[PDB]
């Protein structure tokens, strides 16, 4: 499964 | 013996054309299981491998939900970074993203990894502890100082120590008949005269699973490296692997080489001799 | 998965504890708490991750091992009684916000007075009610499906500028054969 | 800041379409529409990051649908409803909904309820009654009490009126209604309030108590066939004056 | 800004037997950036029914894609690969040879 934390650069 | 879980994403600026192109993949092992590109009709995750369509409804929803966030992630990460290298809006640039866990025969965490790249060069990764970041210039600096503020590394590290590793262990019992094989490759030589003087022996390993091989050519029983040219192990189309390594020889001397093969789905290593 | 009570009771002034379970809590997942007023939206209330928390309106107990978390008011209003909603989620993850904690914050009745009375309709006298008040918070007021008998349920009413504050039901019927000085028995 | 949505209440008959609205948080750029059947927690219908749908996975497509063109109010739409669709419809937003975990902003919903005939909605009635000169000599206090009755459905508010100001001091309103039939399936219903004010207060006849039930109830583009008074949405109150003794 | 240019291998899925239906691949690799023409040629024009995977890279950021189509091969029909990248000035043809 793909992951639940996204972070922007 | 050795499993990984990895996820692929790339994104690239269509400037014009607006809407950025975003493709995703994700593979067990050698095994790509599932995609999504934003050019598709689904607008879903997809699957691409039999034995992750018996997954339900709750599971392709999630992961949809879950591939839509990372696709939006990075069309605004393409504009961040588009602003810190300076750039203009009139390139096409490319992000990538790539993150998965590694587990031993034990199925046990073993490393875990999350790297990005801007137009074919590192940007920011974790550290194999999965405790810090590697910046690798001064605008990455940037993405690190923010990240670690937001505790962005115990986070992405419990996903990989733990999450990651859980599915990558349903997904291999799930897949049990097809990612837990071993295809053993099957073996031949060849023979073909350049001239009068030399000629060359090819030695051929084909159908073969997973693509992790080593073919090296021993000459006399001693490592032979230099009249020797090695293809890049190549996809066959239906799952499984080729590769070929070859020496140009002194003719005479053909019974002189002897080509050695390794792969997991031996017993023992295969040794291999003209025989004509 | 969160699992927790369908319903809670207590009494104002004491501490409270609700209990959240959730053992399959994946290990990136926070620990959150949403309150809901009745006829409000939910509201956020408490958050927690790994390590114990409190803020100022509530506690949360986290276990090492966060197989299960406590969240602790710790000397409930009666102004507290709503639905408490505990998820276990994080970051994209949808929320899943199950069925609550009816919390149900009874009143301690300080000077109780109990009588029944009789109010006549300020118009025709003919119609009238019956009005059970000041009885203590342990006085409990059934029900009445038998005829033209209807009788509401306790409501507490504070007149905080005295603060006093007071149970109340009131039972009424068109019958002529209606009594007042029993009818709450 | 909060959410804010519109209407507070809805009854529409069975195929009916109805719409509701919501405004965000000023900035929340992802936002939420919610379905809260009774009894159960909000569930999520549809999600919204500026105009773009980023889930709908799990929204009947059959009959809902939804819109959020400049990216800031929305608008959910029933249309047919079915009775199942009886619920409270919760708005939520959302600054973004990516990072740690992002906390949701709710608006307060809108009630709707879908019937399958429009012939049982009934207005409520109200009486006031007056303190009794038993609790005046006992207590120095004096309750009044106020009755809705027939009302169907529990779309209502109730308020207590003072001299022209509501008043919450001394008010405690029924949670609950009473059903008037609890056998019958589709019963009217009755609801009980109690304002309590001092003795000397109550004893001024200068003073004027009122209670005030509105009730949201029918409109124009609705057909009434009943020989009865079309239950439009109507607010009803009742007095009491002040007296001496 | 870092471009890499293709590599193209040219190969048969099972060994090739005159008159027998297999499998004509044209694995590109190590390129970069994404945007690649690939067009598998029968005597020298345009396949038509040709398939290919997804975009995925090499842990150097690398892009590698397979391109397929269904073929019978003859002892005198001559398939080849021609690739297209901002890397070439000029497309590159490769022969498909059997022992290779």
């Amino acid at each position: 499964s793909l992951s639940n934390r996204l972070y922007y650069l | 013996g050795s499993h990984s879980m990895r996820y692929f994403f790339t994104s690239v600026s269509r400037p014009g054309r607006g809407e950025p192109r975003f493709i995703a993949v994700g593979y067990v092992d050698d095994t790509q299981f599932v995609r999504f590109d934003s050019d598709a009709a689904s607008q879903r995750m997809e699957p691409r491998a039999p034995w992750i369509e018996q997954e339900g409804p709750e599971y392709w929803d999630g992961e949809t939900r879950k591939v839509k966030a990372h696709s939006q992630t990075h069309r605004v990460d393409l504009g961040t970074l588009r602003g810190y290298y300076n750039q203009s809006e009139a390139g096409s640039h490319t992000v990538q993203r790539m993150y998965g866990c590694d587990v031993g025969s034990d199925w046990r965490f073993l490393r875990g990894y999350h790297q990005y790249a801007y137009d074919g060069k590192d940007y920011i990764a974790l550290k194999e502890d999965l405790r810090s970041w590697t910046a690798a210039d001064m605008a990455a600096q940037t993405t690190k100082h923010k990240w670690e503020a937001a505790h962005v590394a115990e986070q992405l590290r419990a996903y990989l120590e733990g999450t990651c590793v859980e599915w990558l262990r349903r997904y291999l019992e799930n897949g049990k008949e097809t990612l837990q094989r071993t295809d053993a490759p099957k073996t031949h030589m060849t023979h073909h005269a350049v001239s009068d003087h030399e000629a060359t022996l090819r030695c051929w390993a084909l159908s073969f699973y997973p693509a992790e091989i080593t073919l090296t050519w021993q000459r006399d029983g001693e490592d032979q490296t230099q009249d020797t040219e090695l293809v890049e192990t190549r996809p066959a189309g239906d799952g499984t692997f080729q590769k070929w390594a070859a020496v140009v020889v002194p003719s005479g001397q053909e019974q002189r080489y002897t080509c050695h093969v390794q792969h997991e789905g031996l017993p023992k290593p295969l040794t291999l001799r003209w025989e004509p | 998965k969160t699992t927790q009570p369908i319903s809670m009771d207590s009494y104002e002034g004491q501490e409270v504890n609700i209990t959240c379970s959730h053992n399959h809590i994946a290990a990136n997942d926070f620990i959150t708490w949403y309150q809901q007023f009745p006829s409000q939206g939910p509201r956020f209330f408490i958050q927690g991750y790994k390590t114990n928390v409190s803020n100022e309106v509530a506690s949360l107990f986290i276990p090492a091992d966060r197989k299960s978390s406590t969240l602790s008011l710790p000397r409930v209003s009666l102004s507290d009684t709503a639905v408490y909603y505990c998820l276990a989620w994080g970051g994209t993850d949808m929320l899943i916000f199950g069925t609550g904690t009816r919390l149900q914050v009874f009143p301690n009745i300080q000077n109780p007075d109990p009588a029944v009375y009789q109010l006549r309709d300020s118009k025709s006298s003919d119609k009238s009610v019956c009005l059970f008040t000041d009885f203590d918070s342990q006085t409990n007021v059934s029900q009445s499906k038998d005829s033209d008998v209807y009788i509401t349920d306790k409501c507490v009413l504070d007149m905080r500028s005295m603060d006093f504050k007071s149970n109340s039901a009131v039972a009424w019927s068109n019958k002529s054969d209606f009594a007042c000085a029993n009818a709450f028995n | 800041a909060g959410v804010a949505q519109s209407p507070r209440y809805k009854i529409i008959e069975k195929r009916q379409s109805v719409a509701f609205w919501c405004n965000p948080i000023s900035g929340h750029g992802t936002l939420y529409w919610y379905q809260q059947i009774l009894g159960q927690g909000p569930k999520l219908l549809i999600q919204f990051h500026n105009n773009g749908v980023v889930d709908d996975s799990q929204l009947p497509k059959d009959r809902f649908s939804a819109e959020r063109l400049k990216g800031v109010d929305s608008t959910l739409k029933i249309q047919p409803a079915k009775l199942e669709d009886s619920a409270v419809y919760l708005c939520a937003s959302s600054l973004d909904w990516v990072g740690d975990g992002e906390r949701q902003y709710f608006g307060p919903g809108t009630r709707l309820l879908v019937l399958e005939d429009l012939k049982n909605v009934f207005p409520p009635e109200v009486a006031v009654f007056e303190p009794s000169e038993a609790e005046i000599s006992h207590t120095q206090k004096a309750t009044l009490v106020c009755l809705a009755t027939g009302f169907y459905p529990d779309h209502v508010e109730l308020s207590w009126w003072v001299n022209g100001k509501e008043v919450h001091s001394g008010v405690c309103t029924d949670p609950q209604p009473l059903k008037e039939q609890p056998a019958l399936n589709d019963s009217r219903y009755a609801l009980s309030s109690r304002l309590r004010v001092s003795a000397t207060f109550w004893q001024d006849p200068r003073n004027h108590f009122r209670c005030q039930v509105q009730f949201y109830g029918l409109s124009e583009n609705d057909e009434w066939t009943q020989d009865r008074a079309k239950p439009v949405t109507q607010i009803v109150s009742a007095e009491a004056w002040g007296r001496a003794d | 800004m870092i471009q890499r240019t293709p590599k193209i291998q040219v190969y048969s899925r099972h060994p090739a037997e005159n008159g027998k239906s297999n499998f004509l691949n044209c694995y590109v690799s190590g390129f970069h950036p994404s945007d690649i023409e690939v067009d598998l040629l029968k005597n020298g024009e345009r396949i038509e029914k040709v398939e290919h995977s997804d975009l995925s890279f090499s842990k150097d950021w690398s892009f590698y894609l397979l391109y397929y189509t269904e073929f019978t091969p003859t002892e005198k029909d001559e398939y080849a690969c021609r690739v297209n990248h901002v890397t070439l000035s000029q497309p590159k043809i490769v022969k498909w040879d059997r022992d290779m």
